[PDB]
RNA sequence: AAGAUGAUGAGGUUAAUAGGUUCGAGGUGGAAGCAUGGUGACAUGUGGAGCUGACGAAUACUAAUCGAUCGAAGACUUAAU
RNA sequence: GUACGCGAGCUGGGUUCAGAACGUCGUGAGACGUUCGGUCCCUAUCCGUCGUGGGCGUAGGAAAUUUGAGAGGAGCUGUC
RNA sequence: GUGAGUAGCGAAAGACGGGUGAGAAUCCCGUCCACCGAUUGACUAAGGUUUCCAGAGGAAGGCUCGUCCGCUCUGGGUUAG
RNA sequence: GACCGAUAGUGAACCAGUACCGUGAGGGAAAGGUGAAAAGCACCCCGGAAGGGGAGUGAAAUAGAACCUGAAACCGUGUGC
RNA sequence: GAUUAAGUUAUUAAGGGCGCACGGUGGAUGCCUUGGCACUAGAAGCCGAUGAAGGACGUUACUAACGACGAUAUGCUUUGGG
């Protein structure tokens, strides 16, 4: 209990990991404000996964991860846990907390919700 | 709830068809006033 | 419960005094030079100016 | 000197039209222009789509200046409506009024 | 710390109001990997370990930017000075 | 006492609906003491009440602290 | 007209990247995610009578929106010893 | 014709026993008017289009196919007390 | 215009009320007739097995409906008016 979304408590501990695998990959969505006030306290939990390089760390942050595939490495395949511990974990080592950011848009039409781009400082 | 309408295109015309008017006497007598009172139908 | 009486057109307009939308609270975005709502960014070419967005 | 533009039989409401016309009468054309672009209801781009045409025949045709221009009276007037219904419960059925509106900008330059 | 909304209250770069972060208090009760014992189930040791939503501290790394609207000039008459 | 207070707050066991049975009365259809079963509807306009905000007034405009005109609350009592 | 901008919006898991467009939470394409699975799947009777399909449409109908469509305009579609 | 003049006179002045309701016999409404003549708005401009404003035809478009005159209810914008 | 007290009467208009002016929706009244109703005078009072009254399907250069027409089909022949 973080702040709920008027998603029924399973529904909303499986929104938050396809925004979070979605984010590492595009570097930026854009989403409601609500939704984007919560993710940010997910995807700075790890990172924070990132900087240590475990063998145990590689596989606890993968139960809140999912497991898609990217394609253009210049045609080299490479899995979002493979994103992070690698160009994602590299980029912050020397920057300890606040790695995102919410940029507010305006209020999006014929619903009213205030739109915000969230990005990867 | 089974509705008071079952739709069937076989007694629809045993019944209520042209035939079935001519057969009996008034059947020629309700036949005798849609052509008279200007009905397009007259047989269902 | 149904109304006992038809409420007038002093009554009526009476109670949407209150009812009325208020002003955005705009900005003036000093590198485009235009409106834009205030915390937000530019919808046109704009910074945020204090982050350069 | 003074223009005007009149839209009419325009497919939303009468009282929800007159809220955003109540919000720019007596004001500046300058910012008019730009209050009617950050209200976030329905029926913001539509007055501002013929508020842009009295700022348009108020240049061209006769030929006045639109760094002036001062909105004097604007008001939202009803046309005809358009009576479609609804199949309610226990064999009801209720008539449903879908209300069109008439919508008149008129500019001016304090002459 | 207040709350149906508006209100009240703690803050807006002269900044500790939230988020992250590093430290704890509370809670669970011995993580994974390897090393040893055994035919295997499982057991011991590295280790009061690891994981930890709301409570206490710490540090400007992220967002509270740039700005806007309302708001005084102090009436008269009569006894005191 | 307050519509033997209170069903647009709740109950429906009861009393008083259609079914059925006994005792009894009726030549008859049926009837007056018991018996088993039996749909309880409504989105609060105005006065009333409980909360909580705008406007203007208190002869200049503002930040705090307070006198209390009046009105509410409390009021019981055992045993050793 | 008042009731009033009130009661509703007809069981139910969506999230994002890209295009398209005067306009996109709603249309199309992609990946991940969830739901039925003695059925929400696959063929034929009854009944309806052009709805099926491609190209253009956005006034009305769709309980909102719409570039979309079982709705509008044009042109097509049903083969038996 | 000391009969009616579009809620009248036929149910029907509009392509009426027709939309539509019913299994069936059967029930059954709604609709009229540009101008003397279509001379029915060439061309510019805001618009995606609707709808506008000028210029033009006309005796008049403040008669533009929502098309003669245009009452009240009801919704508006302005101003003296 | 206050230096102090004492006493008076104002201005405000978020909005409402009355009067006047100007607009929209709405289709009453006025003025018209293609259609009716009520009746006089002359006709007239039957068609059908040589296939009737009423109809469905068709017919134009392009035909959705009514009109008139039937594979000789939006008409053909002939005698008269024009």
């Amino acid at each position: 209990g973080y702040r709920k979304l008027g998603r029924t408590s399973d529904q909303r501990k499986a929104m938050l990991r396809d925004l979070a695998t979605s984010l590492i990959i595009s570097e930026r969505i854009e989403t409601t404000e609500a939704r984007a006030k919560e993710v940010r306290s997910v995807v700075e939990k790890l990172i924070t996964l990132g900087k240590k390089g475990d063998l145990a760390s590689r596989r606890n942050a993968a139960k809140t991860l999912r497991n898609v595939e990217i394609l253009n490495e210049d045609e080299t395949t490479q899995t979002a846990l493979q994103k992070l511990f690698g160009e994602i974990a590299e980029r912050y080592t020397e920057r300890q907390g606040g790695y995102t950011r919410i940029l507010k848009q305006g209020p999006r039409r014929g619903d009213g919700a205030e739109s915000v781009i969230i990005e990867l400082v | 709830v089974k509705r008071t309408y079952q739709p069937n295109k076989r007694k629809h015309s045993k019944v209520h068809g042209f035939r079935k008017r001519m057969s009996t006497k008034n059947g020629r007598k309700v036949l005798a006033r849609r052509r008279r009172k200007g009905r397009k139908v007259l047989s269902a | 419960a149904v109304p006992k009486r038809r409420t007038s057109k002093t009554r009526k307009n009476k109670r949407r005094t209150h009812f009325k939308i208020s002003v955005p609270g705009m900005t003036e975005c000093p590198n485009c030079g235009e409106y834009k709502l205030s915390h937000r960014v530019c919808k046109n070419c704009g910074s945020y100016n204090g982050e350069e967005v | 000197m003074e223009a005007k533009a009149v839209a009419r039989t325009i497919r939303i409401a009468p009282r929800k039209v007159r809220l955003v016309l109540d919000l720019i009468r007596g004001k500046n054309a300058a910012e008019a222009i730009a209050i009617l672009k950050l209200t976030n209801k329905a029926s913001s781009p539509v007055i501002e789509k013929v508020l842009m045409s009295a700022l348009a025949n108020a240049e061209h045709n006769y030929d006045m200046n639109t760094d002036e221009l001062v909105v004097k009276e604007a008001y939202a007037n009803e046309g005809p409506t358009l009576k479609r219904f609804r199949p309610r419960a226990q064999g009801r059925a209720s008539a449903i009024n879908k209300r069109t509106s008439h919508i008149t900008i008129v500019v001016s330059d304090g002459k």
